[PDB]
């Protein structure tokens, strides 16, 4: 008689496979709104 | 090796990949062997697919498409039943658009040219030759078999035909649409067929 082949493979061995890495390099850029100028002044050099 | 290592596409792969690394390195600190990422291959030499009425299309074509591997028979009872809702979701999808977005590639199982011929006909997407040896690697590279009739290097029958197989630029097999598989849902896994993440890049 012949002798059946055997086919078969488990749940971890078919879903569980060695998965693609997720892809990453996000970093998150910030700016840093200019200084303004400091037009302000005093009284007393104001007026006298 | 996605998703496997003992094809001999990834076979193919290993040894054109590390053969150029082992030539840069001696052309000029690189690693050896190379990092699977960067391995590189062509998935598609530039006889390989052909469209309807028999004119040459290459791989650089499927730039920005979401493409699926039919992996089918003729004389099956499910290839028969399959191919109707297959035409249909590339029918509707590619016409709900202003941009075509999924493609389909024949691979087969028929017995002669006679068959393939006859197959043939009733599918309007890429398709891939009896002849040539992409038409077998294809399968030994993505785990189908009709029986076990292959030198298997321990491997599971991962589906039986029919199958579609998103696949990916470097071959790796981007995702599995479940017709004859552990979900066992036919004619409704092309629904689960997304087209946003599996570009072929």
């Amino acid at each position: 008689p012949p002798t059946l082949p055997f086919h078969g493979e488990s749940a971890y061995r078919t879903d569980y496979v060695p998965k693609p890495l997720p892809e990453v390099a996000k970093p998150v850029e910030v700016k840093l709104p200019p200084t303004l100028p400091f037009n302000a002044q005093s009284c007393y050099r104001s007026e006298y | 090796s996605q998703p496997v290592f003992a094809s001999p596409l990834n076979v193919e792969k290993r040894r054109l990949n590390e053969e150029r690394a082992l030539m840069q390195a001696q052309k000029a600190n690189i690693q050896l062997p190379p990092n699977y990422g960067d391995m590189d291959l062509i998935l598609f030499p530039e006889g390989s697919l052909k469209n309807s009425n028999n004119t040459v299309i290459p791989q650089s074509h499927l730039k920005g498409k979401s493409v699926a591997l039919y992996f089918a028979d003729g004389a099956d009872p499910k290839c028969a039943s399959l191919l109707p809702f297959l035409l249909n979701y590339y029918r509707t999808m590619n016409e709900g658009g202003a941009n075509q977005k999924i493609e389909i590639i024949f691979v087969s199982l028929d017995r002669d040219r006679e068959a393939f011929e006859s197959h043939r006909a009733h599918m309007p997407w890429l398709s891939i030759d009896l002849e040539n040896p992409l038409t077998e690697i294809l399968k030994r590279h993505f785990r189908v078999m009709k029986e076990y009739e292959v030198p298997t290097y321990g491997y599971g029958s991962r589906t039986g035909v029919p199958s579609v197989i998103v696949i990916g630029s470097d071959g790796r097999e981007a995702q599995f649409l479940p017709i004859c598989s552990g979900l066992e849902e036919g004619d409704r896994a092309l629904l689960r067929w997304d087209w946003r993440n599996t570009k072929f890049a």
